[PDB]
């Protein structure tokens, strides 16, 4: 839906990391633009940055899943990473699920009190596979609505 | 996607919109210098010439008024699209409605034509507060540099997380080209002050307290070398002189600071003096190392011919040939110190790799 | 256990009386002004308000020294407390028992009610004495941090061996909001000074001296301008004015040492905008790198057809197409050197990092 | 030895003839003082005296030059004892010759007695050149420091090639403590100026310029403020006064650097502020990240109980929340960045050792 | 080679050239002073000498413009000398033609001999236009620094891309001895503008405004005191005194960041500082540990016998020996910790050299 | 005898050291501490600081232990850091034990000058059980008495 | 043509690189003179910078051939840089030959818009080779005769 | 020939060096010291120092041959070190002797001219080996005489 002007510069924009015209981005030249740029990542948090945006998934960033990424980072601000974000503050352990305990010390102790049978009901409520367990995709639609 | 072409456009038409209301500001701001100095050396005999520019200022102010409350409605537009809405009604806060207000109010305030060269006291000030529509110059320069929509230099400004405001573009500004830019604001605050006070103290009597000479007080007073043979003598002139001092102690300091950056050498000069002076010092110490033996010689060779005059002669000369060479010694010392202390950010640089070229 | 449970009431005992002994010197100070300001617009007639005044004044004395005194013996418990003492006689040294007499002197000088709109040379000064309270602030100030209590604090500044004073509370506040405090105390001592001035020149024929002459006077001496036209004629007035010049140029020297540093990019911006500035001077050289080519080639069929006026023309924009080609890679190369040798900031880490992954 | 034990003899023998050259040179300078406001406040009448005085400044007079010869030829017998030699017709070289006379010649300047409120013209010229005789302190100054003979210091000046002269003892003594010699030339500076003036434009028939005049109009010239009712009249007053002034500006430009370096952290309340401000930041993320399901919550329910009125009101406040948590997020990570950026200068002791204890 | 030889030639003969104008062009400003203080000073008598100078600036003028051109005739033989042409119609610029024409224009201003002790509107801006002239200065300097043909100099230069220009001689000059250029300027600068002032501001009637009224106008201008007792009457005097003031400013700009550079320690001192201090610390701990002792084993032998008025008398002796040893512990650990931290530039040097010592 | 606010803020102290979570601070979590501090220590260090509060012993700290050295660090000034400093410089030679003649040094030779005899009787007064090796305990009990 | 004063100046400038007194500049006396400097060079550069002026080939240079170097570095432009350097942006492939391809993207698309026509028969009257593959030699006879 | 105050000003003085009683300095105290103060200095140069003043000749120090170094150390100017400088500058191959061509070339070409013949006329009165190389004692006998 874009123009042909938009096109040429988002291809521009492109040319910054892609480097050699194989056409893709990998682990490898990311690193080189962030290591430029004076941050030191390594490669656990560099494949964590692109298997994000993959929609398939083979390790390496094309320019129609480019554009995806690019249509959220332009916006003065992106509501997906303070969701993504401020849900691993309520996962201490870190294995990737909402226990019980995390939400109900939380929410509770911190912030407005709220009631112990208002946040047993609001997790029964949230929670969608029955095990207790909240996981991304609840906190996500229910805060999506 | 179909988000990011209409952000090409509800930006672009804020671009044409937040321009053509410092136009219509200008015009206003223009015309009161006219409806004051032409008031003053008028009168009562040009009473049908100030009743078109105090309709002409109403005009352009009604014009304005219809242009900031287009440009701030074209903005909860951006809003809602960025976060996905359609209830405009969420997506007005309690501080942009009265942020709005505010600027209608400051955006409306001038000589209404409701009907002698002074000007009333309940004019001046409606005349002289005109002055504050000068808010919209930084939101008219940030819209138009072209670092909003490049969609190259966003990319990178994100794998950082700097955020482009006000300030940054103004830094930019500044390193860019300090000097240009400092002495035009400098040069552009001495003569809107000078006809601030000029409304403010001038006097019909004694035919003194215009523009001739407020611009000899205004400069004098910036840098704080009052001489005392003009002075303000109303309330509403000593305001004035005392804000005046504070933006000079200001400009005085950023002065310093930046006169102390400006000037120093760099390390592709440093490097090339220290080389091209170490071979001086080493011709200056074997220059000097000859004269010792020289004349240590001829005093030996005096003495054995029993002089007693010409060896107590020459043994004054070797005393100061050593000195000499004494003091080239310790300088000869001191800059090799120096260059083997001044290479020190690369020489670990160098060492390491040397290192790591040996390891593995 | 203990003697940790007591140190939490003794010292919170010591925060409620080093308020209220500041209360009741702020009220003291207050009650001053007015009875001055009342005998020189009033005089003889008011004799009878002029007795109450000063001995509220007096009033107000009786309940600081009981304050004081017993702020001073909340503090000698705290040291027995500490030092595992139950004589009283030995906690008591003999430099707390000399400064307690100086500090009840100092809070005791006010002109008490013992019974012609000028005051007394007896009463100028006792009155101009109450300025001296002015130094149980910092106790207040420091006694109601909320980080002398804090086992969470204190736990971390211990292993650091950092002692908790009033120079870390006050660097401290001034890091957090600088201009804030550096503006409030700015504008408050020009309201102070105004007054312990025109108490000290006012006249009575001429009804000049007073605060309308005193709030220019001191502005444009702060500031180093004295134009002339107002100066202090007695010898008690030519020392505030000497004081406020030395208070100047040490403000202005705080200024400058502020200002200095707020005026450069953080080291998030500056990989930034080299990496930017890059791209724009790559593009500069491809361009410039083709206005030489096309040049030469005309050139070459022009003198090929032997125009022998064109050739020559296109023999002169060769010339000034390599000089700015010059210019551009000789701008690029000091760009390069210039990314390539701020590395030494954080490269160390990597090639360190990158060795210990392969030293094994 | 034996030229050790004969150099800790004649160098002290020059420490009790540098001090006491230093007593019958200020002795001189006292009574010049007195003589003229004698001559000033007195007259004729005084006949009797004026005349005892010279006589003492003259005996001053010849006590010193016996003393300044006595201390040259002391230093010229430690040529000899330091160099191996017994000539001493070679010890004297062809400056010192020179700088002995240039020494009698300013030490013997005076108003001898040869012979109505004012001076005159030679002994207004004699009298202001035994200010001259100020060049003796820092000699006596020197000799005096427990820097030169100790055995234990020396022995480490020369392992690192220092040399001990004045301005290395002024140096030290300007570290150790600054303020007490700054205030102490600065105040001492104010009363010799203040009477040099005096002397040059004092008159008789206004009874102005004496010291009342000048203590006014020099500390005033010296801050570069001039107010311009008291100025000077005569050529020889409006030199001291160019003077004062690039006195002041150099003082000024002293004070500004130590005032710069004076407040700043170091590394212990540095690195404690950074450790302390990191938990404030953790608990107030969470706090807010708290604030935001509750309400994510709340709209999720009036929207199934489709209250119309309250769904629309909860949906500002998550987005506002949202925006609260980015500040926090974006303030947290800069001090983590900071943090990790600011400890980098230590953790390569650590990293090197760390890599030499595994040896790999 | 054959290019090599004739660049020593042709460059020669431009330093003959640029040297031999500055004579010229230094006679026509000298005989201008003279002239107008003659017509001045004289008048309508001495109407025979006044046309003899008023000839010789005119003739050293022809002269002048037959020396820019011929320099101008040398520079483009160098142009066709480095690049390999023969047809000089193409060496010549379009920018060149109009720079020549502009230094005729600038260098050919004069009061031509055409023909009331004031000089006349037409001839008094001729006069001044000859000061422009001092654009020749950079220039003659450049050519006869002996640092363009040394093939020792350019041959290190040219391996670190460092082109020579005007700058950088000015920095070395600079740094090799900043002092004395400094205030040769500023006393150089004080003569000039007290002479441009005078023929700007005199007059006849009052016999005032000459260099007499000047020289004491301009410094205390400069140095921003600015008493008030003379000011400028004139446009063209109020103009002079504004340009005065910036420079000022200017040169307390520069002078600032000087006098902070000058004195600080070097690396070869502080060592040998902070080695001797820890000895001295080291044994006013060990001495002021021996009063802890002491004081602990008297008090308890006064205690064994039960004196009851010096037990409690020694008590107070351990608390305070106790804070002496802390103070001074806390002092050395602070000094400790400084020279663990201060040798950390070549410590890592040290230790990686140790470690490929060790291994490589 | 505390009261629970002041139990509950020790508690949350408590937390800065025991990362972990498992109740007892070891040398490995304090050494985190001190190097994000900006100190470098190393493990003598570490072991006499744990060893000098644990009232048992077996390398760990617990809360009624840290109470105790809490007691101490809090006060204006501690007057046990200072007898416990002040006898390292006397033992010059490291063994635990104060020797005849490094006493009558210090004593004697500097500061006030002491008499030999009455310095040899304090040392018999105060010595180890007739070893004349005056030890800590000695040293504490007579300068506090 | 140079006299003596000029000889022996050289000559004195000579020494600067030629410590030793052999007789010849080799990789590693010009080394040590680059990283006195400042600079970090390595034995690519170092290697290739000999072999521009170096008119026979030995590794070395000798005073015949530096005065032909120094004949250049002395003037204010040196015009062979230029040229040299003006080729390196037109061959990105580092083959030291000109594709067809280089060419008509550099000279058509960037700078002032040349006919393809006109572009094709310039590279066909500069390959003197006849390859479609322009060098270096037939770049200087372009762009100097 | 001291008296019994600065005999025990040096001892302090050498106790500085000497931070063992052992009596003697050795090379690694020395070194410790010189590294103490900045420098870094290592055993060429540590052997090269110490030997200097050693009258014997041990490896190390004593207190007798320190007080010979403190002898010259404290005065105003050292004249034996500006002759054992003013040496190594005549002797630029190294090999300890002044040879016939090094003192031709210094002497005459730099500084005052002096003639062949007078130069020849000084190495042979100077040379009291009569091998035409003048040694360091033979050129300190001629310069102190
Ligand atoms: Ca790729
Ligand atoms: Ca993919
Ligand atoms: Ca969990
Ligand atoms: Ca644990
Ligand atoms: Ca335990
Ligand atoms: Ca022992
Ligand atoms: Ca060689
Ligand atoms: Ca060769
Ligand atoms: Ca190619
Ligand atoms: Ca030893
Ligand atoms: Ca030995
Ligand atoms: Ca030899
Ligand atoms: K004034
Ligand atoms: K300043
Ligand atoms: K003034
Ligand atoms: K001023
Ligand atoms: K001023």
């Amino acid at each position: 839906q874009l123009t042909e002007e938009q096109i040429a510069e988002f291809k521009e924009a492109f040319s910054l990391f892609d480097k050699d015209g194989d056409g893709t981005i990998t682990t490898k030249e990311l690193g080189t633009v962030m290591r430029s740029l004076g941050q030191n990542p390594t490669e656990a948090e560099l494949q964590d940055m692109i298997n994000e945006v993959d929609a398939d998934g083979n390790g390496t960033i094309d320019f129609p899943e480019f554009l995806t990424m690019m249509a959220r980072k332009m916006k003065d601000t992106d509501s997906e990473e303070e969701i993504r974000e401020a849900f691993r503050v309520f996962d201490k352990d870190g294995n990737g699920y909402i226990s019980a305990a995390e939400l109900r010390h939380v929410m509770t102790n911190l912030g407005e009190k709220l009631t112990d049978e208002e946040v047993d009901e609001m997790i029964r409520e949230a929670d969608i596979d029955g095990d207790g367990q909240v996981n991304y995709e609840e906190f996500v639609q229910m805060m999506t609505a | 996607l179909g988000a990011l072409r209409r952000r090409k456009r509800l930006l672009e038409q804020e671009k044409s919109l937040a321009g053509w209301a410092l136009v219509l500001a200008g015009t206003g701001i223009g015309l009161m210098v006219l409806h004051a100095e032409m008031l003053w050396f008028g009168g009562c005999s040009w009473a049908l010439y100030l009743f078109l520019v105090k309709c002409t200022i109403s005009i352009s102010t009604f014009l304005l008024l219809c242009l900031i409350v287009a440009f701030h409605a074209k903005e909860v537009q951006l809003f809602m699209t960025d976060n996905g809405l359609r209830d405009w009604r969420v997506a007005l806060t309690g501080r942009q409605a009265a942020q709005i207000v505010l600027e209608l109010v400051v955006c409306g305030l001038h000589p209404a034509p409701v009907r002698p060269g002074f000007l009333g006291q309940g004019e001046a000030l409606l005349s002289l507060a005109m002055l504050l529509r000068l808010y919209l110059v930084p939101r008219a320069v940030l819209l138009r540099s072209g670092v909003l929509l490049n969609a190259s230099y966003r990319s990178i400004g994100a794998l950082n997380q700097v955020r482009f405001r006000h300030w940054f573009v103004a830094k930019l500004y500044m390193n860019t080209h300090p000097g240009r830019l400092l002495l035009g604001l400098t040069l552009g605050l001495w003569l809107t002050t000078a006809w601030v006070l000029s409304v403010a103290e001038r006097q019909a009597v004694n035919a003194t307290g215009h523009l001739s000479d407020t611009l000899w007080l205004i400069p004098i007073t910036f840098l704080t070398i009052g001489y005392g043979d003009v002075v303000p003598g109303t309330m509403w002139g000593k305001i004035v002189c005392l804000c005046t001092g504070v933006m000079g102690v200001c400009c005085t300091a950023l002065l310093v600071a930046v006169v102390a950056r400006k000037l120093e050498f760099n390390k592709a000069e440093k490097h090339v003096h220290n080389f091209m002076m170490d071979i001086q010092y080493t011709k200056e110490m074997k220059e000097s190392a000859a004269r010792v033996l020289q004349e240590a010689w001829m005093f030996y060779k005096h003495t054995r011919r029993k002089e007693s005059h010409a060896a107590r002669r020459h043994q004054r000369k070797l005393l100061a040939a050593i000195n000499a060479f004494r003091q080239v010694r310790l300088k000869h010392r001191k800059l090799r110190e120096q260059v083997n202390s001044m290479v020190d950010i690369s020489k670990m640089h160098m060492i390491l790799y040397d290192l790591q070229q040996n390891l593995s």
